[PDB]
């Protein structure tokens, strides 16, 4: 069943009753228009609106143009008989398929069924319609019937483009806002189309090209429709209820008026824009509304003007409302019902939904405005089907959208010249001279602080009893039908309609020009420096804004430098076509680069060109740039740092009841509820102010990243057309080369650096939420929930009191989760932040690495990392901290005050590596000294050392005392804890015990729970303090704190990461490097050492033993290790310049022999699978396999080392084999069909303290 | 034999190579500092309260000799029988223990 019925041409008669002549009301007096009814109460009017406004009584343009993006101004349009038709036909056309969608047909039957209500009458028992809400249709025999009406659509007004929903207003009563609802007249026209532009879609289709999508309007009649729906029931907003900004500052927008009704009619992201106070005032506004609207129907017994019994009209108003009458005629409102009904009229009815079941393209946020005025011709079905719209189907327009795509379907949309000039609304800026005009329409949208309200301060009282497509479906389902209020007849009224149409409150005209003088080169100076005319003279790149902008024929550009000197070169036509192919593969070269450096926290894609592309942070240099970015975080792409303050939460009253059981179970239960409730609703208060600060100014960046590889592309075309447009005709016809094959892969290289852009941005902004929003909020929660925890062990205070105990104790000892996915419904920034989560170390609480010349928090709590004067650092390897015992050696640590709760270091782990050397002096027997402390007041955790002992030690400040050690000896032949890195993690829980693990494996635990007050702390002290000995030093690295409890699989993940399996490690545990002698280790044999005998070919190496002994009695005793012939690794083919070795390198052996060095080779073809190594001077003969590939990865296992032939067939891996009495060194074929094969490099190092005799 | 043993008290004994053998002596607070014993036979030589620095043992060989109360600091014993028993009550210090000859020589 269609919706509107029995098609209406133009030129029908004038019969009545659905084509006739009809006197809308008006101000004075004005001629019957011809209007035909294409539905029930709603008819359609093919004329320009100039009888509603009386002001608009021209169709020229006005000399000030509007503060708007684009429109189109017209005086000739809707004036020919044929136009009116093309008018009618796309009107009906596009009702109907708004009508086909299911969410469509539930709008159209809310509409017609919400009839304006009957309040006309002074006398409060009376019911009289309002005199300004109906027509006049005058008959064909003269006389006029007045009848009552819901929707009348309008050609435009003056401005063609510029669609909008009047209603003629009352004396006293506001018929919009208070329930009573009035006649909706939309001025609308199918004909024209805004445009738009979108660089978010690329996820799903790769190979489109640019922008220039055309909105269908189908969207602009449903958002039309929404509108009048939200009017016809009386619940829209105040239009003075705006969405303020800021405009003083030179990045901020002059003026963009929003008001609260336009958020809530686009739905989706928009809607998240304001708070839920806001929507919470609004609903219970509405509710009293309605129910002093159901009050006054309920004691009116009489209608005065209408012969319909009042019953019908009673019904009629009850199935509108949703009342609940109680069979004694009692009309009621239920909250339930009207809940209902007002998230259908509110959240259902919304833009993005309608969007979603078109599958169209769109805006998905107001800030992405329109460019571009589209005529479009809608009758034909060739050019737009009812059921699929611009998207035909089985045609090449139905795949990626190309239907909506201007520059695919260029037939279907003809661009028109808009009358807003693109410098008509600018700001000007300039240095302290070269002043450049930014259109009003490119700057950052800057929300006021005003808009976003909170009653989280107030407090709260408990008592016993205190509380997506499938939903819309689910409501289709329930939806009710088949009711339509049949029309009425109305004694006719007066010729002429007086009526005013609703006052709207008067704008001011915004300030145009103004002029600021800055100090530095904004990101508009340079997006403007790189722009030109497409003159007739040669456009060469540059590297200088300063030239760029002074000189017109010159643009600048930020690629290499090599990229400038090619495209500035003047090339005959033999080297023309090869230039182009250099260009256009300098250009994918360019645009795809990325940072390796990843050891940031989820900032891993970092591209860095974007510095220079808009002056961000106000440095110039690409590796400046990635080294403010991994310094300062995702701040310095923010042009304004937000201001997020959450007020102390308030606190829970509870009230006790005498002599009960079961009620006080409940309360203890809705304490805990609405604790959830309120980690909830902090955690969107704070999701809604990061969505509305932060994004936006990420989406304008991204958006003017675009536009710049969009110049920067163009000033290539240009100067390479302009180089071929300099040959002559023979040059021209014998080389060829055409612009649009250029152009497309010029654009999807665009898209591809554009995916890795979007990719960066979008880590950028969830990185910047987790960092600097969440835990100001999160300290908030949790003091407030110690604060809660007290209240509530103190209201235990029947024979229920264990289990209630454990319950709230284990409730409020953790912390509820913060998911994404409940706050936002946008796919690409989830999966991001899933990735976020997924990583362990984001999710730490203090993050000291060192990077780029500086110690740093990368988890941005620490406010102060204070580094002392005697700290030092391995020049190899910058993160390994070396701490001596000295008063200056110390390294302090001092976090934000509003990031750190009382409550903290309850649930919390820790892990580092640490490196100690072996103990000498016998001072050092018995003496602990503090490593790392952060305790105050005397309480809090310290990590301790002593002779062969760490200490972990948790003190409150009742001096009750909680340590966990892990001893190990020093009386060991071969020890893994003396000098050596090991990693050490402790992971305390306040309920059960706290653990310490070493190595990623249990060692120790014990209760803790016997401890009393541990107040928490704020510095951290990386000193050796109490120690007696005086050269005691320790090495310390990759520290981190953790702010729950760690189990044992994410232990060992953090010791697979940390590890750095990527390079082959010594003995100590440091890095292996290159042209460095050690000492060789054999582990299936740690007894034996390594010798050499008679070194050349009729020589050999052993391995014999014992290694010795070296002792210090009553304090080590240990086998030496400094023993045997030492191993050098020289370079063969690694390419990095650093002398770190790496897994898979391939490497040359020498062996030293009375200071003298010999290559490790031997020939393989010798009997037998074993090849015993030898060692041969290094002028030897190069036919024998000496190249050596070292590996670590198989799970790693050691170090180990292959043997390969010269021309790539495996020998095998290094080893012993026992041949004969004689140990000797092979390089065997067995070891590679997996011990013996393992081995240890051990350098001379100043801890071991052994003498190299 | 046993008439013919030299005493020996308060010794500071500097920079000196050992080559031949010493036999049938004691030493008592003794202070053998930066010494060498290279290639020679101890013969019934004991050893008291003797402080050595930095000495060192090569190819040394002996026959019930006896260390006692010694300080032994910063030695190297490489190539010697000096097994374990023949130190009774000594304290090591920053030393060192190599090769040492297998089996006892006479
Ligand atoms: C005594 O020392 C000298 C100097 O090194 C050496 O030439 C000589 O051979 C040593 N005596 C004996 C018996 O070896």
């Amino acid at each position: 069943s269609p919706f509107v019925n029995k098609q209406f041409n133009y030129k029908d008669p004038v019969n009545g009753v659905d084509i006739a002549y009809i006197k809308i009301p008006n101000a004075g007096q004005m001629q019957p228009v011809k209007a035909f009814k294409i539905h029930n109460k709603i008819w359609v009017i093919p004329e320009r609106d100039t009888f509603t406004n009386p002001e608009e009584g021209d169709l020229n343009p006005p000399p000030e143009a509007k503060q708007v993006p684009v429109s189109y101004y017209d005086s000739t349009y809707l004036s020919t008989d044929n136009e009116k038709d093309n008018y009618l036909k796309g009107v009906t056309k596009l009702f109907e398929r708004i009508y086909s969608t299911d969410l469509g047909r539930m709008l159209l039957t809310s509409i017609v069924r919400g009839i304006p209500f009957w309040g006309g009458s002074t006398i409060d028992t009376e019911l009289k319609v309002i005199d300004t809400n109906c027509i006049n249709v005058i008959q064909p025999d003269g006389s006029y019937r007045s009848e009552e009406l819901n929707l009348v659509i309008i050609g435009p007004s003056a401005d063609i483009i510029q669609f909008e929903c009047k209603s003629f207003g009352h004396e006293v009563l506001n018929l919009t806002r208070n329930g009573y609802g009035s006649t909706q007249y939309i001025r609308f026209s199918p004909d024209f189309t805004f445009g738009f532009e979108e660089s978010l879609e690329v996820d799903t289709n790769p190979l489109l090209g640019a922008g220039k999508f055309a909105t269908d309007p189908a969207v602009t009649l449903a958002h039309q429709l929404i509108h009048a729906g939200h009017r016809l029931y009386g619940i829209a907003i105040n239009p003075n209820r705006v969405f303020k900004v800021n405009t003083n500052a030179y990045y901020e927008m002059s003026g963009l008026e929003v008001s609260f009704e336009e958020l809530r009619t686009f739905g989706g992201h928009d809607a998240k824009f304001i708070d839920s106070l806001q929507e919470n005032e609004f609903r219970l506004y509405y509710y009293n509304k309605f129910k002093d609207i159901a009050s006054t129907l309920n004691k009116a017994k009489s209608i005065v003007g209408t012969t319909a019994s009042l019953q019908y009209m009673k019904n009629v108003f009850k199935e509108k409302y949703l009342l609940s009458e109680d069979t004694s005629g009692k009309f009621s409102v239920d909250k339930l019902k009207f809940d209902k009904l007002y998230k259908m009229l509110t959240e259902i009815y919304t833009e993005d939904n309608f969007v979603k079941f078109f599958k169209v393209l769109n805006a998905k946020t107001f800030l992405n405005f329109d460019k571009a005025v589209f005529k479009i011709n809608i009758v034909p079905k060739v050019n737009y089907t009812i059921y699929d719209g611009f998207n035909l189907r089985n045609t090449n327009l139905a795949a990626n959208f190309n239907g909506q795509n201007t520059e695919i379907n260029n037939m279907n949309f003809t661009k028109l010249k808009n009358f807003t000039g693109l410098f008509e609304f600018y700001k000007l800026l300039c240095v302290r001279d070269l002043c450049i005009k930014v259109n009003n329409w490119d700057l950052f949208f800057s929300p006021s602080e005003d808009n976003f309200t909170n009653d989280l301060n107030k407090g709260e009282e408990i008592t016993s009893d205190t509380n997506s497509l499938d939903l819309i479906q689910q409501y289709y389902l329930t939806f009710n039908f088949d009711n339509e209020p049949e029309n009425i007849s109305i004694e006719n009224l007066s010729s002429d309609i007086i009526g005013q149409l609703e006052l709207m409150p008067n704008i001011e005209r915004f300030p145009n020009g103004k002029k600021y003088e800055l100090d530095k080169y904004t990101m508009f100076h340079y997006l403007r420096a790189q722009e030109f005319e497409h003159g007739k003279s040669r456009i060469a790149l540059t590297n200088s804004v300063n030239e760029a902008l002074l000189n017109p024929s010159r643009v600048y550009t930020f690629f290499s430098s090599d990229y400038v000197k090619k495209v500035n070169k003047a090339t005959e036509a033999a080297m023309f076509l090869g230039w182009v192919e250099q260009l256009v593969y300098d250009f994918t070269d360019e645009t795809s680069e990325v940072s390796t450096t990843d050891k940031i926290a989820d900032i891993t894609i970092i591209i860095p060109y974007i510095g220079p592309a808009l002056n961000i942070g106000n440095m110039l240099y690409k590796d400046d740039f990635v080294g403010a970015l991994i310094f300062s975080g995702a701040v310095i792409l923010l042009e304004f740092i937000p201001e997020i303050a959450i007020p102390v939460l308030g606190t829970f009253a509870l009230v006790s009841y005498i002599a009960n059981k079961v009620l006080t179970v409940q309360t203890i239960d809705n304490a805990l509820s609405k604790r959830n409730e309120k980690w909830d609703e902090v955690y969107k208060y704070i999701v809604t102010n990061w969505l509305a600060k932060v994004n936006t100014q990420i989406d304008l960046i991204r958006k003017k990243m675009k536009e710049a590889l969009e110049n920067q592309a163009e000033a290539t075309k240009a100067i390479i057309n302009y180089q071929y447009n300099q040959y002559t005709e023979e040059e021209k016809n014998n080389i060829n080369f055409n612009i649009d094959d250029l152009s497309s892969k010029l654009n999807e290289s665009i898209n591809k650096a554009m995916i890795n852009i979007n990719k960066f941005l979008n880590q950028c902004s969830v990185s910047y939420l987790m960092n600097s929003m969440i835990p100001y909020g999160v300290k908030r929660l949790e003091d407030f929930d110690a604060s809660l925890k007290d209240a509530l062990l103190k209201y235990i205070y029947i024979g229920q009191v264990d289990r209630l105990k454990d319950k709230v104790n284990n409730t409020l000892s953790t912390d509820i989760p913060f998911q994404l996915s409940k706050y936002v419904d946008n796919q690409r920034l989830l999966s991001t932040f899933t990735e976020y989560i997924k990583n362990i170390i984001n999710t730490s609480i203090l993050n000291l690495r060192y990077e780029s010349n500086h110690l740093i928090d990368l988890s941005r709590y620490a406010s102060k990392i204070n580094i002392g004067s005697k700290v030092n650092f391995d020049p190899i390897d910058k993160n390994q901290i070396q701490l001596f015992n000295l008063e200056s050696s110390k390294i302090e640590v001092i976090l934000k005050n509003a990031i750190v709760y009382n409550s903290m270091y309850e649930n919390f782990s820790t892990s580092f590596w640490i490196r100690i050397p072996k103990y000498f002096n016998s001072i050092s027997l018995n003496n602990e000294y503090t490593i790392i402390n952060c305790m105050e007041n005397n309480s809090g955790w310290k990590v301790s050392l002593n002779y062969g002992e760490i200490i972990w030690t948790l003190q409150d400040t009742q001096e009750i005392k909680q340590r966990v050690v892990f001893k190990y000896s020093q009386m060991i032949n071969i020890s893994d804890y003396i000098n050596r890195w090991i990693f050490v993690t402790i992971t305390n829980n306040r309920l059960n015990n706290s653990k310490i693990y070493i190595n990623g494996r249990l060692i120790d635990q014990k209760p803790i729970s016997n401890l009393g007050n541990i107040h928490a702390s704020n510095n951290i002290m990386f000193k050796l303090d109490g120690c007696r000995d005086t050269h005691r030093y320790i090495w310390i690295k990759y520290f981190n704190l953790f702010d729950k409890e760690l189990n044992e699989k994410e232990i060992k993940d953090l010791y697979d990461n940390q590890s750095n399996s990527g390079i082959l490690k010594d003995f100590w545990g440091d890095y292996l490097q290159y042209d460095k002698p050690y000492y060789m280790l054999n582990l299936y044999d740690p007894n034996k050492y390594v010798d050499v005998n008679n070194v050349g070919i009729r020589g050999y190496m052993y391995l014999k033993g014992p290694r010795g002994s070296v002792m210090t009695t009553n304090i080590y005793l240990n086998s030496s290790l400094y023993r045997g012939a030492k191993f050098i690794i020289k370079k063969y083919a690694s390419g990095n310049k650093d002398n770190i070795v790496r897994n898979n390198d391939r490497v040359y052996i020498n062996v030293v022999v009375k200071n003298k060095e010999y290559r490790l080779a031997t020939n393989a073809s010798q009997a037998g699978v074993e090849k015993i190594l030898s060692a041969l001077e290094i002028p030897d003969v190069g036919n024998l396999s000496q190249v050596v590939v070292m590996k670590s990865k198989n799970i790693t296992n050691k170090c180990k080392m292959n043997l390969q032939d010269n021309n790539g067939n495996d020998i095998g891996f290094i080893g012993f084999h026992q041949f004969n009495n004689i140990a000797k060194l092979v390089a065997s074929n067995w070891y590679n069909r997996q011990l013996g094969c393992s081995w240890e490099f051990i350098p001379v190092d100043d801890g071991w303290g052994e003498r190299p005799l | 034999y046993k008439s013919k043993m030299k005493v020996f008290f308060g010794e500071h004994v500097y920079g000196a190579t050992i080559n031949f053998t010493m036999e049938n002596q004691i030493h008592q607070h003794g202070k053998l500092v930066n010494d060498k014993f290279t290639r020679m036979y101890f013969k019934h030589v004991l050893f008291e309260d003797t402080f050595f620095d930095e000495c060192y043992f090569e190819d040394v060989t002996s026959t019930d000799t006896y260390f006692k109360n010694c300080t032994i600091e910063s030695t190297i014993f490489y190539n010697t029988d000096l097994y374990e028993h023949k130190f009774i009550n000594c304290r090591f210090i920053n030393s060192t223990f190599l090769e040492q000859k297998e089996g006892c020589h006479m």
